[PDB]
């Protein structure tokens, strides 16, 4: 229940093969994989890259009144070899799609992408000649994230769904011994899961309340 | 190998080993608590999740960074960008490497001490001006002349702020100078040299507001920026133990280094050190970071001046009470 | 400390003949930051501890204000190394090679021929240097304070843009 | 410069660092998602539901 | 003597033991992580476009007077290096001495500070108006 | 009731922020006067053209059924006319020029922005300046590239 992705330059972006495989995990390494994970989820660096709109919305969710800091990823740097995490927040502009695709490019695995707001996930209220619709037409995203602002808690959400993702991933250990393709889990979708409780929901407040 | 003699100098080995030991670890032990500090300074937590406290973020960190793919750029010369995180990491640490922590606990009991610091100073610059040089970048090119130009103006007067302490004491060796504080710590006599000895020394780690080569708004990141995998975790607990290395110099040549009254020795150079480290991430945190010719300005006409003012005057009043 | 004094030597050599048959300027001042700190350890290991000190302070600072010229200057990628490399041919360097290696051989012969008893490494400490220099060395120290004022005034003078 | 701005600079210096300080010993200002849940205003804009009348059908 | 003998085994293992210890760190970040396959991998970093050039230009500084001050105040530091391990045994006539070595040194910093040296500012802005 | 402030004759990065902190005090001058003295009335004009109506007439009554019900299908059918609003924006000054052919869309929409001429103005100010002074003043302009592109 698993995905391989194997990457190779040498036509279309993006520049990989992905197929379906099946989980291989072994009395230590399996251990050491896991434990490499738990390191590489616990210590997640984000891109300082910002577009739009969702960028001012993700440096607000960087602040003292959410504190993404606990789950320590407030280091922010703003090279993209020393970054683990692109989060394309904001739109996905005709003339900026090459330079989206440069910084993904000088990024360096283990790498990992989350689109934030509906511009980034499909274009969004911008269906015009300028804008890509979506940034999933040349990158492969990790986690989709709705919204026009998402607010800071549905971004965090997406740091712990991502979390969750690296958590059961299996990556080559040394780049010297073993396969080098990555292998990523095929989840239960977050809408079948919460399926169960969200149509029992019956009586909200009304919007006169305050 | 059973003799006194062979037993004491295994002794002091692992006396000096266990030192080394406790200064890394806590040099990363201390850009976590800079994170938590930074979080308490600025009305938040920081990193509390992995652990009780977050005291395991620092493992997770460690295993990100050694499982982080370490690069080599083709465009860079390759040696001696593999050899400025080495500086980086071990200059401050042969630094630290003089400081007594406690009354038979020291490395090296060298006779030059605080000149072996200003040695290991005009050692670490290469550190800086390598990397920005070896990594074939225009924004590491700038970062690397910013970091040239604020090593001209702090170490113009580095020495000469030390020099009221060496004068004082009457020697170059570090526990003649811990020893001279037995009545008087010198931070009281010795303030000009104290205050321009602070500049100086978070000029030296390049630490805020002097971080002009690898400022984050003005060139982003600066020098370091071609820099990555463990590399880069070398150049941040390079610049850790060098603040380590900066705090304790402060406390043994200012603050008696292990004299108190009351306290085992160790304990108050412990929390005269700590104390000293958070004043450095406060000195971080509170006040912004000018320009750099205005650093220049300012480490030229008024920081030396009175750094030769004070010698001076410390000149004169050593031998007016002889 | 005799082996140190002999390691350092060797070092201090090798490191200083890579500084005068190198093409990349950085490098060469890498390979010169190596020689004067084995100069440094011959003078640390001879019990002049204030002389290695020096060596380490103020040289560093030296070779810093090169790599300052040189990143203003010199490099240009490549371009500077065969630039470099054109001008240096066999003939050019076994013109006076023979000539450094005879007088080499000349010094060395009038040093050999003079009465030793070996350097004991008794210590020498900053504060004898200090008596001396402020001793009976006074105005070494004044008119040396006035040939660096002569030579800032002279640097400011010469290395101006405009 | 001027020695009178030097030490208004320095007084300004140490004020910034007093103020720092004490904001360390204030009251920390955050809300810990998702240990507690996000309050929101009833007439939030989020998650898009279609309701049922009172008789229990669809409104549609 | 004895202590002697320890401590610089002391200090000779506190350096091997650094080098060891940055060299086995060097090497556990370079063979543990995987490597890339990417078009624009070996590019510098120019904020996400080409460079115009490259990286290793002829570049300008307006640094070297104060380089070469810089230097020369140092050597004047080094000389006052000397003296102040010796204060107490030089007696006044060494103070009167490093007097009219500093005074000289306050007039060569005065003569660089107001003949238009360490001042190196664009004209532009300088902080006015 | 709200004072304007007006700096001495020059535009340096300072006098730009602290003017911006006392406009952010003028704008609380008039919140605490809107607090403090509140109309009770509608929300919504009693214009045929607004739009939408309000939603319990609509709800309710079968006119206001019909023209909420045309005004957010087809869209409310301006006539054919010309109109021009010019505001003071938190930027600077913000303008909406609307040309209508008579239709439920804008023929013509054009939006002025201050950050634009701000961006245009940014060569001549930094020209002959440093870096950092470049990245000062690029935080004291208050300008967004969405304000600037459009
Ligand atoms: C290759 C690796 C580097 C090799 C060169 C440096 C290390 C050489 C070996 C030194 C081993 C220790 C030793 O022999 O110490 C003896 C001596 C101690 O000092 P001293 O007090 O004069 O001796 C009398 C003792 N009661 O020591 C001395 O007198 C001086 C010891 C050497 C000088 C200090 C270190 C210089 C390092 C230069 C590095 C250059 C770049 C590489
Ligand atoms: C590789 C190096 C291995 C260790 C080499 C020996 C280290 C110890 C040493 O050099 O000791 C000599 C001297 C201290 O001698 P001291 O105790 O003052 O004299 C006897 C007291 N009457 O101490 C010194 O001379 C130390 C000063 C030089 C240290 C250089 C360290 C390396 C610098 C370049 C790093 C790259
Ligand atoms: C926050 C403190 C940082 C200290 C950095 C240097 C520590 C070096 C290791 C010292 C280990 C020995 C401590 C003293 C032992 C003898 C006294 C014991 C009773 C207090
Ligand atoms: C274009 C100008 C180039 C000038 C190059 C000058 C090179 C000089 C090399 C001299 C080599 C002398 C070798 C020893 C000769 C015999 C001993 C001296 C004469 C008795
Ligand atoms: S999704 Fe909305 S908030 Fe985000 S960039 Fe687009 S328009 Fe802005």
């Amino acid at each position: 229940d698993y995905t391989l992705t194997r990457i190779d330059p040498n036509d279309r972006y993006p520049l990989q093969k992905q197929e379906i495989v099946t989980d291989p995990l072994n009395v230590f390494m399996g251990k050491l994989n896991d434990m490499v994970n738990w390191g590489r989820k616990n210590s997640i660096w984000p891109y300082n890259f910002g577009l739009s709109c969702c960028y001012v919305e993700m440096v607000t969710s960087f602040t003292a009144v959410h504190d993404v800091a606990r789950f320590g990823a407030e280091v922010l740097r703003a090279s993209p070899r020393q970054a683990d995490l692109m989060v394309v927040a904001g739109t996905c502009f005709t003339k900026m799609a090459p330079v989206i695709q440069r910084l993904y490019d000088q990024m360096l695995e283990p790498k990992w992408v989350i689109s934030m707001g509906a511009c980034a996930n499909s274009g969004g209220m911008y269906d015009i000649y300028s804008v890509v619709q979506g940034v999933d037409k040349f990158i492969p995203v990790d986690v989709y994230i709705p919204g026009c602002p998402p607010r800071p808690e549905a971004y965090m959400q997406a740091l712990m769904l991502l979390q969750e993702s690296i958590g059961k991933e299996r990556r080559p250990l040394s780049w010297v011994v073993g396969d080098q393709g990555v292998y990523r889990a095929n989840m239960q979708s977050e809408r079948e899961r919460k399926r169960g409780e969200r149509i029992a929901v019956t009586n909200l407040r009304t919007p006169d309340e305050i | 190998w059973i003799s006194p003699e062979l037993i004491e100098i295994l002794l002091t080995i692992l006396k000096a080993v266990v030192i080394l030991l406790v200064v890394v670890t806590c040099g990363a032990f201390m850009s976590f608590g800079e994170r938590r500090l930074l979080g308490l300074f600025q009305n938040r937590y920081g990193p509390n999740r992995v652990g009780w406290g977050g005291s395991l973020q620092l493992v997770a960190d460690m295993i990100k960074m050694f499982f982080k793919e370490d690069w080599i750029p083709k465009f860079s010369d390759r040696v001696i960008f593999t050899l400025a995180p080495m500086i980086a990491f071990t200059s401050l640490l042969l630094a630290f490497a003089i400081v007594p922590v406690s009354p038979g606990w020291v490395v090296a009991d060298l006779n030059i001490g605080i000149l072996f610091f200003l040695m290991m100073a005009g050692l670490a610059v290469y550190a800086v001006l390598f990397a920005g040089w070896s990594s074939n970048n225009k924004y590491s090119l700038l970062g690397a002349m910013r970091a040239s130009a604020q090593t001209l103006s702090y170490e113009v007067f580095l020495g000469l702020s030390l020099m009221g302490v060496v004068a004082q004491a009457g020697s170059f060796n570090m526990t003649d100078i811990v020893n001279s504080q037995a009545h008087v710590w010198n931070v009281i006599p010795q303030f000009f040299g104290f205050i321009t000895f602070a500049i100086a020394g978070v000029a030296v780690c390049h630490r805020h507001p002097f971080d002009q080569p690898e400022a984050e708004q003005e060139l982003a990141d600066g020098y370091h920026i071609e820099y990555s995998g463990m590399k880069f975790g070398l150049f941040f607990v390079g610049e850790y133990i060098g603040i380590v290395t900066i705090s304790a110099l402060m406390v043994t040549l200012f603050f008696g280094g292990w004299q108190g009254p009351l306290l085992p020795p160790f304990i108050w150079f412990a929390l005269k050190t700590a104390f000293f480290m958070m004043m450095f991430i406060l000195i971080r945190a509170s006040l912004p970071r000018p320009r750099y010719d205005q650093v220049m300005s300012f480490g030229w006409k008024i920081c030396l001046p009175l750094t030769l003012i004070n010698l001076l005057v410390t000149a004169a009043v050593i031998l007016w009470q002889a | 400390m005799e082996f140190a004094f002999y390691i350092c030597g060797l070092i201090a050599i090798l490191a200083t003949l890579r500084v005068i048959t190198h093409t990349n300027p950085v490098h060469a001042l890498l390979y010169l930051i190596i020689s004067l700190l084995a100069i440094s350890g011959v003078f640390f290991s001879l019990g002049a501890y204030f002389a290695g000190a020096l060596e380490i302070i103020v040289y560093a600072g030296a070779i810093m204000v090169l790599f300052v010229f040189v990143v203003m200057m010199l490099n240009l990628g490549g371009s500077e190394i065969e630039q470099e490399r054109q001008w240096l041919k066999p003939q050019v360097w076994i013109g006076p090679a023979i000539l450094s290696a005879i007088m080499l051989v000349v010094i060395v012969y009038a040093i050999l021929g003079v009465n030793d008893q070996g350097i004991d490494g008794t210590p020498i400490s900053a504060k004898a240097v200090g008596i001396t220099l402020f001793g009976p060395y006074v105005l070494a120290v004044e008119l040396a304070s006035m040939l660096l004022l002569a030579g800032l005034v002279v640097a400011f003078h010469v290395g101006r843009e405009e | 410069m001027t020695l009178k701005e030097l030490l208004v600079g320095f007084g300004t210096q140490v004020r910034s660092i007093w103020m720092i300080g004490l904001h360390a010993f204030a009251k920390r200002e955050t809300r810990m998602y998702p240990e507690e849940p996000v309050y929101l205003p009833p007439r939030y804009r989020g998650r898009i539901v279609l309701t049922r009348d009172p008789d229990g059908e669809e409104r549609c | 003597s004895t202590e002697v003998i320890a401590h610089h085994w002391a200090f000779a293992i506190f350096l091997i033991v650094a080098i060891g210890l940055c060299c086995l760190m060097l090497v556990g970040g370079w063979f543990l992580g995987g490597r890339a396959r990417a078009r624009s991998k070996n590019v510098p970093f120019e904020s996400g476009i080409d460079s115009v050039g490259s990286a290793r230009l002829r570049l300008s500084a307006k640094f070297y007077l104060v380089a070469m001050f810089f230097v020369i105040f140092d050597v004047e530091a080094l000389y006052l290096f000397a003296w102040s391990t010796s204060i107490r045994e030089s007696g006044w006539v060494g103070f009167v001495e490093a007097a009219i070595f500093i005074f000289v040194l306050l007039a060569g910093l005065v003569y660089l500070v107001r003949i238009g040296a360490l001042d190196w500012t664009p004209a532009r802005s300088r902080r006015e108006r | 009731d709200f004072e304007i402030p007006v700096g001495g004759g020059v535009s340096d990065c300072y006098t730009r922020v602290m003017l911006k902190v006392e406009e952010l005090r003028q704008s609380l001058r008039i919140l605490e006067q809107c607090l403090n003295n509140m109309p009770e009335g509608p929300f919504k004009a009693d214009h045929p053209l607004t739009t939408p109506p309000p939603k319990e007439r609509t709800l309710q009554h079968i006119e206001t059924l019909i023209t909420h019900f045309l005004q957010v299908s087809w869209g409310p059918v301006m006539p054919a006319n010309e109109s021009f609003q010019m505001i003071e924006a938190t930027k600077g000054i913000n303008s909406y020029y609307l040309t209508s052919d008579g239709s439920t869309m804008s023929y013509r929409t054009r939006i002025r922005t201050p950050s634009y001429a701000h961006l245009q103005q940014i060569p001549a100010a930094i020209r002959g300046s440093l870096v950092s002074d470049l990245i000062v003043y690029l935080g004291s302009i208050d300008f967004v590239m969405s304000d600037v592109d459009r």
